[PDB]
């Protein structure tokens, strides 16, 4: 079943999409390689994010 | 619906990728920037992620698709994805459910992550979070 992955795919970059508009939040824990995550590193993440978000929803279509 | 703070805001953000400074972003330059978060982005991620963005098909992101990019319904689809996991037809799944999608497939969100959007996403207070109590803490 391709929708099983593409689905949960969406739902986890959808989530993590919101959870990086919060400074505090945990989502911000899971880049372990950098010590002091900085003002450059949170712009940057906020762009990739937004970007993988696309590219979830293109691929969950995809599979319907 | 984008603010002229916004704006500049961006335009900053499209700086620390183009790195060279020619209005452009490549998949080297977010390869680049991946890499320097420990990420371990694929060449066919870095391409999938160009290509989502990219309206003119030229290769690479100046910043006038950036800008729509950040500027850029997803409602339905979001639906759509969480059905595909309701099995009853109920418009809910359990908490334990949940974080075993959450956990163990596609991205593989941590268990501090799972437990954040669990806290956040009980609009009602009820101890159960439905769908579309899912979708309103998103929109
Ligand atoms: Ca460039
Ligand atoms: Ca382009
Ligand atoms: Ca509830």
């Amino acid at each position: 079943n391709r929708q099983i992955p593409a689905a949960a795919s969406l739902i986890q970059t959808a989530w993590r999409c919101y959870a990086a508009e919060n400074p505090d939040s945990s989502t911000w824990k899971i880049y372990i390689r950098i010590s002091q995550l900085r003002e450059h590193h949170r712009a940057t993440i906020k762009v990739i994010r937004r970007m993988q978000y696309f590219v979830a929803k293109k691929k969950f279509q995809q599979a319907r | 619906q984008l603010t002229e703070e916004q704006i500049a805001e961006f335009k900053e953000a499209f700086s620390l990728f183009d790195k060279d400074g020619d209005g452009t972003i490549t998949t080297k330059e977010l390869g680049t920037v991946m890499r320097s978060l420990g990420q371990n982005p694929t060449e066919a991620e870095l391409q999938d992620m160009i290509n989502e963005v990219d309206a003119d098909g030229n290769g690479t992101i100046d910043f006038p698709e950036f800008l729509t990019m950040m500027a850029r319904d997803s409602e339905e689809e979001i639906r759509e994805a969480l059905r595909v996991f309701d099995k009853d037809g109920n418009g809910y799944i359990s908490a334990a459910e949940l974080r075993h999608v959450m956990t163990n497939l596609g991205e593989k969100l941590t268990d501090e992550e799972v437990d954040e959007m669990i806290r956040e996403a009980d609009i009602d207070g009820d101890g159960q979070v439905n769908y579309e109590e899912f979708v309103q803490m998103m929109t």
